[PDB]
């Protein structure tokens, strides 16, 4: 090995994403990542592929994927940690309940009062998988333009 | 003090032992 | 109260050490220590019961969440004689502690990070490190000690985590428990010479409780005489 | 080693089973497993045989058994995590005790209070050959339908 | 020093070393408070022993 | 006595775990504490003293 | 010999035949050995030693006298019950297994 | 962790916060950019949202 050589004009990302969550990850679905060093300055892009070979950290199976963001300025050095925020999915025309609100039954129930045009409130049963850190997405269980009670929920109990 | 007990309605079941793995 | 907190852990207990005491390392770190040995130190008559412990903390995946946790091998007298409650299931059988089922004890906390949901524990299974574990059991601490700021905390037959996921003869330590109302500081010594004995050196290295346990008791009885006394003079002189 | 190629038509895993079990798994036996990256997505087929070398982690022996899983739309990314169930036998119309409420006298005898009609709870003696990871196949002494008490039972207790 | 509050800049110490440090990590157990509510107690003790005492020396 | 005994220890201790808590292994053995971080953590002006800690066992 | 860390430790082989094709490779097996009897002499019960040095042995023992009186002895084979001794007391002895002191009567 | 409220004290005395923008971490003062304007009063000490003084 007399020495080595880097074509840097693009630079690639390994973004190791977790197993659990590489089921998903269609392909072309929109990303962006951020560097440590520079805190706010948003780079974006196309994801490319997924890497078929997992490599392992002890515990837990990871899996790659890539980029392909333009490198003008010549920043970006080897190796530099970036976090990533790999664009899950782009759901829309589809309501979501704010946190604060939902209850959850069982362990997979969810009621939620509501407001009723009567003024009268009551609870409905939602089905939800899908979730963000502020809100979880609700495809069904809930009219729309419903009032919901954000705090003190009571079912049955007019406002 | 209620002399509640949680209980169960034994029926004629059927074996289920069949254990797991990673 | 306060002795019931104390006498909690009954009579007695002689939890096994290797090294040579607390802060002794590599020494420590090599165990000489067969549960095997137990045998031969259930034995001995005066003896009530003795119960091997262990521990390992671990990366446990589970369908999304997927955090490490502190576990523990342990006997199924453990919650019973610390007398600790219940959020849900129970201990288990020494049957089926010789069973090595895939049985195990969890935070509460614990479940406050994995189910959201609050879904049922009991049946449900989450691999601790790689083999699968059906979660049953779970238990609400006995203690505020909200100071303690607990982690993430595990319990399992210790038949099944030294054996099934570790393999090793040398659990970190044995409960001890005496019979007969029978002294501490008696028969300690001569475990000492039995582990002189079986092992062919000084390893017994271990702590004991009817010592602090007696002389807190003196302590308080002593408290309730100065306080006693001081009180009904008072009251002779009314 | 310039590239390495793998055929995924088919998937073969590797179900480590303890050592301790090994003397059962009699081949063709059905079973099924699931990854915990999609939940509940059951897949199953026959057991295939049975790996002669075991390989160990430090403690305790493991020995390996294979399936053979088709795989529709280029799911199941290599050396994913996925819990595996494997089938022991099913004996039937035989009632099991279930293991919270069990009385074990000398370790072979086995009382077991049970709640009667009168409101009175009573233990009785039964033997029991066949033992679950969850609950125990009794054979005899104790009727089906019969109440039992599996929380907080003691013997001779109304309630 | 100051007679400072234990309660108090733990917290503050706890975004610096969040800062300083990019994550935090620290994750030190807290000073004085614990002898503060010994304190209480110990003196509470005191309440106790002495009020009866001279409850009873009243009674006298 | 007693609390004299108890505040002895200076007004009592705040030590760096560079981990989680007690119980804590690699994520307590990885650390990333620094000496240097004491200056700007001896800055606070009501921090009367703030000091290293450290130690092992060796033949 | 090959050792593991602490304790050297030495091999030894049987020949089992293995009908139905059971027993996989490297399955753990316990293994009882016999060794043999060491019978016409006295064991002493290992809680009634007294173990000086843990070479010197003596041992408390009662006299007709009603004094107990200790004697050095020499014992080599153990057991998880007693110990063998060859030497030091004579039998029909009695042996202050409980509460022992030396040069005591009871 | 990426949001940075400030509380300050207005004019009618009345504190209220204001989240900024800040690149730098200059180890004696952070250098913010963003958020706030100049010559305004800062309550370092035991600071309240909202809360007049």
């Amino acid at each position: 090995n007399i020495l080595t050589l880097a074509d840097m004009s693009a630079m690639l990302v390994k973004a190791q994403v977790s197993e659990a969550d590489v089921i998903h990850l269609k392909p072309g679905q929109k990303a962006w990542f951020t560097v440590l060093g520079d805190q706010l300055t948003r780079y974006e892009g196309q994801i490319k592929d997924v890497l078929p070979t997992p490599e392992k950290v002890n515990d837990a199976i990871f899996y790659y994927a890539r980029f392909e963001v333009p490198n003008p300025n010549g920043l970006l050095r080897l190796d530099m940690t970036a976090q990533v925020h790999i664009q899950l999915t782009d759901v829309k025309n589809v309501l979501t309940i704010p946190l604060s609100a939902l209850g959850d039954p069982v362990g997979d129930n969810r009621y939620k009062v509501k407001l009723l045009r009567n003024g009268e409130t009551r609870e409905r049963e939602v089905t939800i998988g899908a979730r963000n850190d502020t809100d979880v997405e609700i495809v069904k269980g809930l009219e729309a333009g419903d009032e919901v009670v954000i705090g003190e929920a009571k079912p049955g109990a007019a406002q | 003090p209620v002399p509640t007990y949680q209980t169960l309605i034994v029926r004629p079941g059927d074996l289920q032992q069949s254990v797991l793995a990673t | 109260m306060v002795l019931a907190d104390i006498r909690s852990i009954g009579t007695n207990t002689i939890d096994v050490y290797p090294g040579k005491d607390f802060g002794d390392d590599d020494p420590q770190y090599q165990q000489a220590l067969k549960y095997d040995d137990l045998i031969a130190i259930q034995k001995q008559p005066w003896v009530a019961s003795a119960t091997p412990a262990v521990s390992q903390n671990l990366r446990l995946r589970y369908n999304n969440v997927d955090v490490a946790a502190s576990a523990n091998g342990v006997s199924g007298d453990y919650f019973n004689v610390y007398g600790m409650t219940f959020s849900e299931g129970n201990t288990f059988n020494q049957e089926q502690l010789n069973g090595r089922a895939q049985v195990v004890v969890l935070d509460s906390n614990t479940r406050r990070q994995l189910f959201p949901h609050k879904a049922d524990v009991v049946g449900e299974v989450i691999l601790v490190g790689n083999m699968p574990a059906r979660v049953i059991g779970v238990a609400e601490e006995k203690q505020s000690m909200f100071g303690s700021s607990k982690v993430l905390r595990v319990w399992l037959p210790y038949s099944t985590m030294s054996g099934r996921v570790m393999g090793q003869s040398w659990l970190n330590s044995i409960t001890v428990r005496v019979k007969e109302g029978f002294d501490s500081a008696e028969a300690e010594q001569q475990l000492t010479r039995l582990l002189s004995l079986r092992h062919g050196k000084k390893d017994f290295f271990t702590w004991n409780m009817d010592g602090v346990l007696k002389t807190v008791e003196k302590t308080t009885r002593t408290l309730q005489l100065f306080l006693t006394l001081v009180a009904v003079i008072s009251l002779v002189v009314g």
